[PDB]
Order: structure tokens, then C-alpha cells, then sequence
């Protein structure tokens, strides 16, 4: 009956997909990079198959998480880290319902790792508000930028400090 | 217009507290993309392409989603502009709405869908940071940030001009 949309991919991340059938100019068996949303749509209709980059993604977050817990400043996130993590989470998720278990454990890790990374950076944003600044924005994902801008506006109207 | 452009404008709406300046036809072009995505989708369902269709539909949902997030950020920025008495460039549709918010605030009449007290106000560019000023109507104007365009009573704007803190503009 009712289709519960869930997380929505808008094309912020590029996903490596293996072509199964003659769609467009793509031959079969060849690997192409598509926008996350186009990756989930063509996957659902057996036109392509998802190149399992969960291996590279999990370890990618771990590296960034490691960097954050080392030197005070917030770090520049690899392009699309957040969005690309979301996709493999959707991949692992809907893989248990594949079309004719070591995975369903990784799904939990990626989720724990992504959650962890957003919190460490959030906590660092909170504290940064307590010391606006252009430089910092050039280091935050657009959604975190919004948060920092909002935090500071609330803070300055309350405290009025520097 | 396409989803890539809407993705860029959303990133730009999120990255500043200021109303992102958009192409005047932003809304008109959005509607086109959607009328164009709407025809392209029927023109495939009937034509039996479950795949070509699924894609035309998924793009349309992404468009409606991107738009929803963009208009939400913008309406809140517009509300703040209307309340703080500031000015900024915004599409034609937005000025209409801005005028309704503005009407509501000075207790005018929002439609369905000396010789007089009336304090005269004009538009100005504030040159320095200024704290809230009290107009003759006892309503306070500000605070303002250097670079802001504001609509304040001429009695005050005039004082600021001769004081090198503001300059008249063309709204």
C-alpha cells in the first residue's frame, strides 16, 4: 500500500556499478560510475549490479575518525563521504532481500561508524561556536555549515560575545 | 534546469544565512522541469519501459524534494528580512509573498486566495554596525550590520546620512 520513502539520494555521490544488460551505450559486464540515486534505481531493475565498495568505505571513515580524535581542528571530509556511506548502508540493507550474513554485521558497523563521525564533528562545531568564521565553513559539509551558522546566530543573540 | 542545479542551489542556501541570489526565472524554470519530467514519464509508462519510466519518476521525486528543502530555507530567511525590515534581491513571486509578510507585520490587510501621522520611510545602505534605533512611532529599527539594506523612517535615515553611517538607495 503505502511506500515509506526512507533516506533520499539526490546524486551527491557517485557509485561504481557493473552493467548486466545493454542499457544505453553501456555494454554488459563493464563498470561505470553513476549518481547514487541512479545506482539504486537501475539496481532495483537488474540493469546493473553494485560494486561492493563497503570494504573501502568503512576503512575510509575509520581513517577520518582517527584524524579527528588526534588534533583539535575539524577536518576536511572526503568528497561525499557522508552520502557514499549512506548508499552502501542502503546496499547492505536491501542486499539481505537480494533478487534471484557476514554483510548484515558490516551494515551495523558502517552505521555505528557514520553515527560516530557525525557526533565528533558536531561536538567540535558546538565548541567552535564558543570561539562565526569563514575559514571553518570551507571545512564543513553543507548541512553542518547550516548548523554552525544557526548555532552562532543563537549564541550571539543570547551572549552577544565575540 | 535540472536536479544538478537544484543540488547546487541547496548547497548554497545552506552555506550562508543570506538569501542566495537566484536567476529571476528560478520558479518558472522549476515548473518547466517538472512539466517536462511529467510528460516524459507518461510518454514511457504507456510505451512499456519500466526502466526509462522508473528513472523519470525518481528524478521528479528528487526535484520535489530538493525544491522543498530550498523553499524552506528561503521562507525563513524571508520572514527574518520582513521582520527585521531588511532588503535583499529575490524573485518576483518572493516579493509578492514578502509584501504579504510585511503587510501582516504592520497590521494591514492580507487577502484571501501635520497633515497625517504616517511615518515616512525609505531604503538605505547601512555603512557601519548600528544598534536598534527608536523611530517616532516608538517602533525600534535594527540592529543592523554594515552592508545591510534597510527600510527605516527617513527621519532617522537622514540623520545617519549627515553622519556618514547610511546612504539612500533604490529599492
Amino acid at each position: 500500500n503505502y511506500f515509506q520513502g526512507s533516506h533520499m539520494f539526490t546524486g551527491k555521490a557517485l557509485i561504481a556499478v557493473k552493467v548486466m544488460k545493454p542499457f544505453g551505450d553501456w555494454k554488459s559486464g563493464d563498470i561505470v560510475l553513476v549518481e547514487d540515486w541512479k545506482a539504486r534505481e537501475l539496481w532495483e531493475a537488474g540493469v546493473v549490479e553494485i560494486v561492493d565498495e563497503t570494504d573501502k568505505i568503512i576503512g575510509e571513515i575509520d581513517k577520518v575518525i582517527a584524524e579527528e580524535r588526534e588534533s583539535e581542528p575539524l577536518t576536511l571530509l572526503p568528497e561525499g563521504l557522508y552520502e557514499r556511506a549512506e548508499f552502501y548502508a542502503y546496499y547492505l540493507e536491501n542486499y539481505v532481500r537480494l533478487n534471484p550474513n557476514v554483510k548484515l554485521t558490516k551494515l551495523a558497523n558502517l552505521r555505528k561508524k557514520l553515527r560516530d563521525l557525525k557526533l565528533i564533528r558536531f561536538n567540535k562545531i558546538l565548541k567552535a561556536v564558543m570561539l562565526n568564521s569563514l575559514e571553518l565553513l570551507s571545512r564543513l559539509a553543507p548541512e553542518e555549515r547550516r548548523i554552525y551558522l544557526q548555532m552562532s546566530k543563537i549564541r550571539n543573540e543570547w551572549l552577544g560575545d565575540a | 534546469m535540472d536536479i544538478v542545479k537544484l543540488r547546487e542551489l541547496l548547497e548554497a542556501e545552506l552555506s550562508s544565512t543570506d538569501l542566495n541570489e537566484l536567476d529571476e526565472d528560478f520558479y518558472v524554470e522549476f515548473d518547466s522541469l517538472i512539466k517536462a519530467l511529467k510528460l516524459s514519464a507518461e510518454s514511457s509508462r504507456e510505451r512499456g519501459e519500466d526502466v526509462e519510466e522508473r528513472l523519470y519518476l525518481a528524478q521528479l521525486k528528487i526535484a520535489e524534494s530538493l525544491m522543498k528543502e530550498i523553499i524552506k530555507l528561503r521562507l525563513h530567511k524571508i520572514v527574518d528580512l520582513a521582520v527585521e525590515g531588511k532588503i535583499a534581491e529575490m524573485t518576483a513571486e518572493e516579493k509578492r509573498l514578502f509584501n504579504v509578510i510585511r503587510a501582516f507585520i504592520e497590521r494591514e490587510e492580507l487577502p484571501e486566495i501635520y497633515r497625517s501621522k504616517e511615518v515616512p520611510k525609505e531604503a538605505y545602505i547601512i555603512q557601519i554596525d548600528l544598534p536598534a534605533v527608536l523611530g517616532p512611532d516608538m517602533k525600534e529599527y535594527g540592529p543592523f550590520m554594515a552592508g545591510d539594506m534597510a527600510i527605516i523612517p527617513t527621519v532617522i535615515g537622514r540623520a545617519l546620512v549627515e553622519r556618514e553611517a547610511a546612504r539612500r538607495v533604490r529599492i
